[PDB]
C-alpha cells in the first residue's frame, strides 16, 4: 500500500485509541448481522440468527479480537502485507474457501465501526487512508488466489 | 421490497437523520471521492475540495433522492425510474461505485449517529441502499 | 425490468436448448467446480465427479428452473419463489456465487451453439441470467 | 498463477490455434455491447451503441488485437506476470481509472469467446486453466490499486 508520512502518523495514532477487546467483536458481530451468508463460515459460534444473538455471542467477541490483532499486524508491515498474511491468506482460502469479496466487505465494515466509535475525529482525509490499509490487507490474504 | 421490522428501521432512521440527509449527502461524496479516487473521474465539471458549491449542491441532490426513496419502499422502480435511466444510459456509472457510495453514505451515517446506528439500523439501511443501488443499475439488465 | 427485445432473445435461445438444459444445467455446474474450486464446499454431499448421477440429476434441477424463469419473464420472483428462500435462508450461498455459474452457464451455451450465441443474444442471456441471479440473491435484501 | 505442466501444454496449444485478428476484436466488442458502461473509456472510438456498429467498427478491432497479443505476453511469462503487466497497470489505474472489476468481466468475456470458437475443445479443465490464466492477468493489471 502506499500512505504519505501523514497519513501513517493518522492511521497508527487512531489505531492506539480502538479499544482492542471491543471493535474487533463488533465488526465481525456487524459483518455477520448485515450480511447472512458469511455465517456459514462460523457454524461452530452457536446462535447468529438474531442480532442480539450474535452481538451478545462470547465466541463472535473473541474471534473478533483475534481478527482485530491481525489488523494490527499488517499496520505493523505496510510494506510486507503479502509475507504478513501468506499463512492466513492459505488459512481462508485453501481449508475455508472463502469467497475474497467478503475480505473486502469486512474490511469496510471495520471501516464503519471506526466512524461509529471515533465520529467527526474520523475524517474524509482519515478513512481514506484506512481504505488503502483495508484494500491491502484484503488483497494479501486473496493472494492464493491470485 | 424490504421486509417489516425493518421497513420501519429505514423511516425511523430517516427521521433520526432527519433533515441532515443534504448534509450526509455531500460527506458521502467526498468520502467517496478521497477513499476510492476512481469515483472522481465522473465529475471532471465540479469542483471536488471540501465545502465546495457543487459538492454541496449536489450532495443535497443525492440526500433528497434518498430520503424520497425512503418514502416510496413499495415502489423504489418507479420512484427511481428516471435516476436509473440516468446513470445508465447517460452517465455510464459502473455497477460497482454504487457499492462505494452506499459504503459512505453508512459510514457518515455512522459517523454522526453512534448510538442510533445499532447492528439492526446497519442492517435495514444496507438493504435499503442495496435496493437503491439495484434499481438505479436497472437499465443495464 | 427485462426489454422486449431481450424478451425475444431469451425466447428464441430456450426454445434451442429446450430438453439440452438439463445437460447444459450439468455441464455448467462441473465448469464451475473446476473453474471455480470454491464453489464445490456447497456440495460436499454429492459426487461432483463429471457424469456423475448427482451432478446429471442436480442439473437437470438447474436447467428446468432456468427452463421456467424463461417462460415466466414477468413474474421470476414468483416463478422462483422456493428458491430465493433456500439459497438465501437455508444454503446461505454467497452472492458472488451467482456471477460464477452464469458465466459457467454463458460458456456452455457459447460452446454448443456457436452460430446462434450472436453478440445480441450474449447480451440478452447475461440480463436474463443477472436477473435470475438477483432474485436468487433477493432475500438477503 | 500456478499451471500444472500439462495445464501450461493445453493452454499454449489452444492459443497457437486463435485467429489472432478476431478472437481480441470480438471481445472488445462483446465486453462493450454486454457491459455498456465499458464504452465510457472508448469515446474517441466512435459508434458503439448497436451490437452491429461495435462489431463492424475497425477501431475495436484495432484495439481488441493489442489487447490479444498482451493477453499472450502474459501467457509466455506466466512467472511474472506482475512486472508483465507493471506499465500496463499505470496507464489502466493512474491515467484512465478502470475500476478492476472490469478486467475480471473482460478476462471471462474472453474464456466464452474461446468457448464459441473451439466448442467441445474447450473442455471443462480447459476453461478452468484459462480461468487461471484471466484472473492472474486481472490481478496483475490492477496491482495500482492492489
Ligand atoms: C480482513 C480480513 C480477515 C482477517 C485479517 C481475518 C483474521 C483471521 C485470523 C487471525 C484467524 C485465526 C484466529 C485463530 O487462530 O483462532 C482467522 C480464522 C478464521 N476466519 Fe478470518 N479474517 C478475515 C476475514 C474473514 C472472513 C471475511 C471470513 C468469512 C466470512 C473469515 C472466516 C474465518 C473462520 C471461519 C476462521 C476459523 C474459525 C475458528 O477457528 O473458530 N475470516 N481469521
Ligand atoms: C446512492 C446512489 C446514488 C444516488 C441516490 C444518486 C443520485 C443522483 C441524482 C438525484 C442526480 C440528479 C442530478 C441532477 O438533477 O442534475 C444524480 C446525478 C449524477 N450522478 Fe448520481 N447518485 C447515486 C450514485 C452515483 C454514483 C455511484 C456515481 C458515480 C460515482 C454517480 C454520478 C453522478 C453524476 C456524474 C451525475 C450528474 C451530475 C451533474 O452534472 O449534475 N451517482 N445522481
Ligand atoms: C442460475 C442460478 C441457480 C439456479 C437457477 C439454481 C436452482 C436450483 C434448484 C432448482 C435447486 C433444487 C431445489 C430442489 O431440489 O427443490 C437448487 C438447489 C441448490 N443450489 Fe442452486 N441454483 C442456482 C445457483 C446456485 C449457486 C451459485 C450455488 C452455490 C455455488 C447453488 C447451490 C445450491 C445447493 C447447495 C442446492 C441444494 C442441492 C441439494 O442438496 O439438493 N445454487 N438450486
Ligand atoms: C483484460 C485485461 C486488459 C488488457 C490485457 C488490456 C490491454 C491493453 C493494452 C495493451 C493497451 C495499450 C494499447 C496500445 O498501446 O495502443 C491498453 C490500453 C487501453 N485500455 Fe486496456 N486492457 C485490458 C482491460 C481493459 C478494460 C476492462 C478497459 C475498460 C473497460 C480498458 C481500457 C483501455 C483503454 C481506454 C486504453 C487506451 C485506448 C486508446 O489508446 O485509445 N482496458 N489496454
Amino acid at each position: 500500500v502506499h500512505l504519505s508520512g501523514d497519513e501513517k502518523n493518522a492511521v497508527h495514532g487512531l489505531w492506539s485509541k480502538v479499544k482492542v477487546d471491543e471493535v474487533g467483536g463488533e465488526a465481525l458481530g456487524r459483518l455477520l448481522v448485515v450480511y447472512p451468508w458469511t455465517r456459514r463460515f462460523f457454524e461452530s459460534f452457536g446462535d447468529l440468527s438474531t442480532a442480539d444473538a450474535v452481538m451478545n455471542n462470547p465466541k463472535v467477541k473473541a474471534h473478533g479480537s483475534k481478527v482485530l490483532n491481525s489488523f494490527g499486524d499488517g499496520l505493523n508491515h505496510l510494506d510486507n502485507l503479502k509475507g504478513t498474511y501468506a499463512k492466513l491468506s492459505e488459512l481462508h482460502c485453501d481449508k475455508l474457501h472463502v469467497d475474497p469479496e467478503n475480505f473486502r466487505l469486512l474490511g469496510n465494515v471495520l471501516v464503519v465501526v471506526l466512524a461509529r466509535h471515533f465520529g467527526k475525529e474520523f475524517t474524509p482525509d482519515l478513512q481514506a487512508a484506512y481504505q488503502k490499509v483495508v484494500a491491502g490487507v484484503a488483497n494479501a490474504l486473496a493472494h492464493r488466489y491470485h | 421490497v424490504l421486509s417489516s421490522k425493518d421497513k420501519t428501521n429505514v423511516k425511523t432512521a430517516f427521521g433520526k437523520i432527519g433533515g441532515h440527509a443534504a448534509e450526509y449527502g455531500a460527506e458521502a461524496l467526498e468520502r467517496m471521492f478521497l477513499g476510492f479516487p476512481t469515483t472522481k473521474t465522473y465529475f471532471p465539471h465540479f469542483d471536488l475540495s471540501h465545502g465546495s458549491a457543487q459538492v454541496k449542491a449536489h450532495g443535497k441532490k443525492v440526500g433528497d433522492a434518498l430520503t424520497k426513496a425512503a418514502d416510496h419502499l413499495d415502489d423504489l422502480p418507479s420512484a427511481l425510474s428516471a435516476l436509473s435511466d440516468l446513470h445508465a444510459h447517460k452517465l455510464r456509472v459502473d455497477p460497482v461505485n454504487f457499492k462505494l457510495l452506499s459504503h459512505c453514505l453508512l459510514v457518515t451515517v455512522a459517523a454522526h449517529h453512534p448510538g442510533d446506528f445499532t447492528p439492526s439500523v446497519h442492517a435495514s439501511l444496507d438493504k435499503f441502499l442495496a435496493n437503491v443501488s439495484t434499481v438505479l443499475t436497472s437499465k443495464y439488465r
